[PDB]
RNA sequence: GAAAUUGGGCGCAAUAGAUAUAGUACCGCAAGGGAAAGAUGAAAAAUACCAAGCAUAAUAUAGCAAGGACUAACCCCUAUACCUUCUGAUGAAUUAACUAGAAAUAACUUUGCAAGGAGAGCCAAAGCUAAGACCCCCGAAACCAGACGA
RNA sequence: GCCUGGUGAUAGCUGGUUGUCCAAGAUAGAAUCUUAGUUCAACUUUAAAUUUGCCCACAGAACCAAAUCCCCUU
RNA sequence: ACCUCGGAGCAGAACCCAACCUCCGAGCAGUACAUGCUAAGACUUCACCAGUCAAAGCGAACCUCAAUUGAUCCAAUAACUUGACCAACGGAACAAGUUACCCUAGGG
């Protein structure tokens, strides 16, 4: 042996400091603990795209349940608020459904409230008056 | 690296001893196919790609290089303030102590490479002083390299080097290519 | 220069501080890791993975380019035909201008090679020295040249200017003892006789057109007149200025080197001459 | 666990030796000692690799012609089979040709 | 045995770290470990919180009257805290009775006095001077430096604030350090 | 080819390549064509004077040659009375 | 991962920003040796750097070793009594500043 | 594939290096094959922490055994083991150690010098000299020579 | 037969080829005792020199469908 | 049954395009003896090897067909030239059957 390899207690041990709370022989056996080390390092990559995702589903299972309380559906709730200019996200709302129920109610009330003036604006058409909470602020 | 020569050796599967016939049948066992209990995978066989015999790393620089490579040193040891130049080696005394308190007053370095223009004619005393010191050389004018001159901190030239120095280095400049070794006669070398 | 003010201020240079010229090393590839090593760049499993390829040329079956074309001649001699150097009237005139070659003197075999205008390798089957009319307008020498071949017009170029060319013969042996004499002194052989041409290049070295050395000297003035009219230059007649006893000087055949003889043995050391005088010696050394 | 529970001893090393301090004197002995010796002839080894650079092949082969007839019986014949092995090598073996 | 050293090095200080969580020593305290100057670092704690005090006197809310026993009983082989501590719980608990009077009228002041024996407890204080480097600066006889002791040099601080710099400013430190908890 | 003999540890060339082609000092390779003296009752005159021709090569037919021979044949050479010789150096290319 | 790797939850020290500002780094130790080629960039830092940087904020108080040390270290403390031990091995002054204001910014 | 001619260690350090502590033990009728292994200290007239495997400490619905997480180990959600061979069956109980890319023709990059280069030989119509940088491991049936065997 | 040697036999066949990170990168064929392979080409890669490449409009490409070639502008 | 070369379809309109795909054929004959010599520029069977076309010139007069074929080395010959059903037609200078005794390395 000319050089042989000396440090190698210190590979081992940066692959077998990411197995130690795994289960069985791969929390120990290096050729075993790499295969899974590997695709727990995989898996917690892709998992990034999941939990945005994940969130964004829990936010429209909360928003959907507390305008429900409201008599409101969730499309009706959205759309009727992006229509008031409204800009509010997801994680906003479903965060004032749980915190803040009365702010909750007051834009359950304005988005079914503009809800209504759709309906009244597109049945009665042609040249009239638009609603009041129909009206929007041009920016330039 | 050109006058090394590593002695280096190992066996390769044929140079170890024994391991001439297969250990078992080719087929029947369920062990591995093996051919001889020599091979590079046996505890015991020969060494795939060892390093093999003395090998040598012989090169030459072309001479002009190694010319320019002491010139270079000079300037640089000159430079940087560390050429000293004296009128001869003669010391007032052949201790050594003597010549490490005079380069510690001068402030000259850890270690001085004294050079003289020949062997033969080294004065006495400076041969006494440096024979016993570890880091103090002396070198005749010929024994003059470029590792032993960066390896040392200080260097020491008596004027008569200097001159021969000048000679035989500014030679390589304008001089022709050889038409043969210039250790045989020419019109005007020696 | 600013660079060794700039080499006060550093520390100093060591054997800790040397670096190589970025560019010289490459660095080694070794076949480790993703990239280098997993088929380490033989491929898939086939014949060149395995490393037996086979031979160069070998074109898989058919019958190779290389055997496909016939034989023909081309170097069918190739080791025995003769090279002679080329020296360009260009080339001589810049060694003649340079000192590197003295026009005071005959220009033998010998100063062109101690000039260094001329390089010329007996091995290899060099016979010698061709001069070359390149540069033969702007050619302005009084020159004596011994020349193993010479063309018309460099003849008339040398011979215009007051010069005299003649065509010398060498053996392998001989000219590889004028090229570089010295290397022979240390030999120890007595100075040997060149031998004369063989039955191909006597009709050369015999002819006064092409100013043989074995020629006659009674035929030389009609071809030298008969250049003289044919390139449009009077013929300036050697005879009359101061250099005419340089101009005249050749050594005869059978004689190497100038001023010695053949059989002579050169002390380098003790710088003599040791000359023989048995008389079989003198028979041989002198036919 | 094949790894050391003690560190080893330390490696103290003369800079000062006198082989160090020496290393190198007469490298020019060519170039500023009128050219009377080579620095090849400065360097100490096999008698075959004096002054010689050669890959492996080349290396027995010429340790074989200049060193080959006074080598031991089993040494020889050695030396003749990595000839022989080392021809069938570079020879018909390898990626580029 | 392999060749080397580098190896045998890094195992060497492994080990020593599997030495210090298997065993790990009783804590001492900081000025008795390296990278120490006393002088420097209270100058350090008063640039800290932003403030400017008479060192001296910071320097005697440091020390404790435990401290001074504990040394003559070590000088047979200094000023105390108490005048300091005294002043600056006066003070605190009489400007947090303040603050809490003016932003709420209607509590009984039976909810103010144990509004204010909160925001002066043993807990609130001693996790505060923890992490404002009073513990690190108390000469204590003891340590860890036990809660009444360091309660006693945080009330000590306050005291040094109020001669340095007044009533006001001491009021904004006590308003940033004991209300916000 | 061998790319290290037994004797000497040198490049060998392969004398069949000698046998037939020329090689100029700029890296041509000259041959002769293939069957330029075979059945000559049954060509064509035009095909008869294509194939007395002096053909250059390819260029990996070149590199080629070039492996397959060692530096004594990609050298110098000032023959007496050369008839390629106006062919070894390479005139007037613009790359 | 973050189920082999401890949490928590998002907090400050004192409450850092409610009352006023402090600043969570008391102790920096850099430690240098004179001689040796890893320090360099340690060494050009404390001649350059570290008097400007000990000004730009004096509630730190800055401890430099200089012992022969063979790889160089930087070791803020903070006054939660946490630790960080980081190297400043090879680095140059700007990425010794960068890292040291690093330090400093953080809790 | 000529000839004339020319003229001590940038080693190994107990799976390494010798097969070697020994051609011993063992195996074979025989020729012949052929091992393994030891570690205190100045004195024996001074008797820690680390592989796999386990134990301390068996187990709790569900599923390539994880990941996102989470107050919370599991429960929820996502997720067709690795190598190799095919366009898309093979091998591996596990740990430790050992175990596989060797050539500088030409080109390129970097120096030196430059119509010359090279420390003879060799090349040269900007070349030549020097360096750097490219070419694996295991596995048959066989064939031949000489022994040992009824 | 078996052993030792030649012997590291040979194997276009099977199996295997060990740090990191980035970049560019896939489908015409012709010969061959050749179709389990090689050689040339095509494709691929780097470096270098230069000047056009790609897309394309009129016009144009034979007698006995979809389109393509060619091709200035852009 | 086939193995090389050519024509047509496949593949309708530049080029190319397979099959143990569909149909025809070839392995010559005839005439001329300037079927002399040279030489710009091109095409090209997807490489190479082979193949094709050719103005001007010198010298003279005043080729048809589609395929109609064979490398190198070696022979024969003073020379010019000539030499294979080398048809397995890119051709090894000359080598058959069989093994349920087969054997090994592999593939399905
Ligand atoms: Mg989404
Ligand atoms: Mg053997
Ligand atoms: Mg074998
Ligand atoms: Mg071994
Ligand atoms: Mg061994
Ligand atoms: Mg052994
Ligand atoms: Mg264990
Ligand atoms: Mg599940
Ligand atoms: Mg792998
Ligand atoms: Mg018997
Ligand atoms: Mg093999
Ligand atoms: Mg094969
Ligand atoms: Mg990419
Ligand atoms: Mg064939
Ligand atoms: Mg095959
Ligand atoms: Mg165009
Ligand atoms: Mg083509
Ligand atoms: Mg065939
Ligand atoms: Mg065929």
């Amino acid at each position: 042996l000319r050089n042989r390899v000396t440090d190698r207690y210190f590979r081992i041990q940066e692959v077998l400091k990411h197995a130690r709370h795994f289960r069985g022989r791969k929390n120990r056996c290096y050729r075993l603990a790499v295969r899974t080390v590997i695709r727990a390092f995989v898996k917690c990559t892709k998992a990034r795209y999941l939990k945005k995702k994940n969130m964004r589903t829990l936010w429209i299972n909360r928003i959907t349940a507390a305008s429900q309380e409201h008599g409101l559906k969730y499309p009706a709730l959205i759309g009727n608020l992006v229509k008031c200019q409204v800009e509010l996200n997801r994680k906003v709302l479903a965060d004032l459904a749980i915190y803040e129920p009365k702010t909750f109610k007051s834009l359950a009330a304005l988005a079914s409230r503009r809800r209504h003036e759709g309906f009244a604006a597109a049945l009665g058409d042609g040249k009239e008056p638009e609603g009041i909470f129909s009206r929007v602020v041009q920016y330039h | 690296n050109f006058k090394r020569i590593s002695y280096a050796k190992t066996k390769t599967r044929a140079e170890v001893r024994g391991g001439g016939r297969k250990p078992w049948p080719q087929k029947g066992t369920g062990r591995a196919r093996h051919g001889s209990i020599r091979s590079p995978l046996w505890r015991g066989g020969g060494v795939a790609h060892g390093p093999r015999g003395p090998t040598s790393y012989y090169y030459m620089l072309p001479m002009k290089v190694r010319a320019l490579g002491l010139k270079v040193a000079l300037t640089v040891k000159l430079a940087q303030d560390d050429l000293h130049i004296m009128d001869s080696l003669e010391l007032p005394t052949g201790d050594p102590q003597y010549l490490t308190e005079l380069a510690h007053y001068r402030r000259w370095g850890d270690s001085v490479l004294l050079v003289d223009l020949t062997h033969e004619e080294m004065p006495q005393s400076i041969v006494e002083a440096t024979s016993r010191l570890k880091t103090f050389n002396l070198i005749p004018a010929v024994g003059l390299n470029v590792h032993s001159m960066l390896k040392h901190q200080t260097l020491v030239l008596t004027l008569p080097t200097v001159a021969f120095l000048e000679d035989k280095l500014l030679w390589q400049d304008s001089r022709y290519r050889p038409l043969y070794p210039f250790s045989l006669p020419y019109s005007d070398f020696p | 220069a600013r660079a060794l003010d700039l080499l006060r201020g550093l520390p100093r240079v060591s054997l800790a501080n040397l670096k190589p010229n970025p560019g010289s090393k490459k660095p080694e590839r070794r076949p480790r890791g993703r990239r280098r090593g997993r088929k380490c760049g033989r491929g898939h499993k086939g014949e060149r993975q395995r490393g037996t390829r086979p031979r160069l040329g070998f074109e898989g079956g058919q019958t190779p380019f290389y055997i496909r074309i016939p034989k023909y001649g081309f170097n069918e001699g190739h080791s025995f035909r003769r090279q002679y150097k080329p020296l360009s009237l260009n080339r001589l005139q810049y060694l003649i201008d340079l000192g590197r070659v003295d026009p005071s003197q005959p220009i033998d075999l010998t100063q062109l090679v101690n000039g260094r205008g001329v390089t010329i390798q007996p091995l290899k089957r060099d016979y010698g020295v061709q001069l070359v009319e390149e540069g033969a307008d702007t050619f302005t020498a009084k020159v004596n040249i011994e020349v193993q071949l010479a063309s018309e017009l460099a003849i008339a170029a040398i011979e215009k200017n007051g010069g005299v060319v003649t065509t010398a013969f060498y053996d392998p042996r001989s000219l590889d003892i004028v090229c570089k004499p010295v290397p022979f002194f240390l030999r120890g052989q007595p100075i040997p006789k060149r031998m004369l041409p063989p039955e191909e290049l006597v009709p050369y070295y015999t002819d006064a057109k092409n100013r043989g050395y074995l020629a006659d000297p009674a035929k030389f003035p009609e071809a030298r007149l008969e250049l003289a009219r044919k390139y449009g230059y009077i013929l300036p007649d050697i005879t009359k200025d101061e250099l005419f006893k340089m101009l005249c000087t050749r050594k005869d055949p059978r004689q190497i080197f100038f001023g010695l003889a053949p059989g002579w043995v050169v002390n380098m050391a003790d710088k003599k001459i040791l000359k023989p005088t048995d008389e079989n010696l003198l028979k041989y050394y002198t036919s | 666990i094949g790894i050391r529970l003690t560190l080893p001893p330390p490696k103290v090393v003369d800079r000062w030796n006198e082989k160090r301090a020496m290393f190198g004197v007469y490298d020019n002995i060519g170039i500023l000692g009128n050219f009377e010796k080579h620095p090849k002839e400065l360097i100490r080894g096999p008698i075959w690799l004096r002054g010689w650079k050669g890959n492996e092949l080349q290396r027995c082969i010429r340790k074989r012609k200049m060193v080959g007839s006074r080598m031991f019986a089993d040494d020889l014949h050695n030396l003749n089979k990595r000839i022989r092995y080392l021809y069938k090598h570079f020879n018909r073996h390898g990626k580029f040709r | 045995v392999k060749k080397g050293f580098r190896a045998a090095f890094r195992f060497q200080k492994e080990l020593e770290r599997q030495r210090l969580l298997r065993c790990p020593p009783p804590p001492v305290r900081r000025s008795e470990k390296p990278n120490w100057d006393y002088h420097a670092e209270i100058q350090a704690f008063g640039h800290r919180l932003q403030e400017n005090f008479s060192l001296d006197l910071l320097k005697t809310a440091f020390v404790n009257s435990c401290y001074i026993k504990s040394e003559e009983a070590k000088r047979q082989q200094l000023k105390s805290n108490q005048e300091l501590s005294e002043q600056g719980t006066s003070f605190s608990q009489t400007c947090l009775t303040q603050f809490l009077e003016d932003e709420y009228p209607d509590m009984p002041t039976e909810g103010i006095k144990n509004l204010v024996d909160f925001l002066t407890g043993e807990e609130v204080v001693c996790h505060v001077a923890r992490n404002l480097a009073v513990e690190q600066l108390t000469l204590s006889e003891e340590f860890p430096v036990p809660p009444a002791v360091l309660q006693q040099t945080f009330f000590a601080v306050i005291g040094a604030l109020l001669q340095s710099s007044g009533p006001e400013r001491t009021a904004l430190f006590i308003r940033d350090f004991l209300i916000t908890q | 080819l061998t790319y290290f003999s037994a004797r000497k540890g040198k490049r060998k060339t392969v004398k069949a390549v000698i046998d037939r082609f020329l090689r100029l000092h700029c890296g041509l390779w000259v041959r002769r064509k293939a069957g330029y003296k075979k059945k000559l009752w049954k060509k064509t005159p035009a095909r008869k004077k294509r194939l007395r021709e002096f053909v250059f090569c390819n260029k990996t037919q070149s590199k080629l040659l070039d492996k397959m021979t060692t530096s004594f044949w990609k050298r110098r050479n000032w023959y007496v009375d050369d008839p390629y010789q106006k062919y070894h150096d390479r005139t007037n290319l613009k790359v | 991962t973050a189920r082999g790797t401890p949490s928590r939850f998002l907090a400050s020290v004192l409450h850092n920003g409610l009352g006023r500002y402090v600043q969570q780094l008391q102790r920096l130790s850099f430690s240098v040796s004179r001689d040796g080629a890893s320090s360099r960039g340690a060494r050009e830092f404390v001649e350059r750097e570290v008097i400007d940087f000990a000004r730009r904020n004096p509630g730190v108080v800055i401890y430099v070793n200089s012992r022969p040390c063979c790889v160089p270290r930087v070791v803020a403390e903070y006054l939660n009594g946490a630790v960080r031990e980081e190297s400043i091995h090879c680095k140059s002054v700007e990425e010794i500043s960068t890292l040291v204001q690093k330090l400093a910014d953080q809790s």
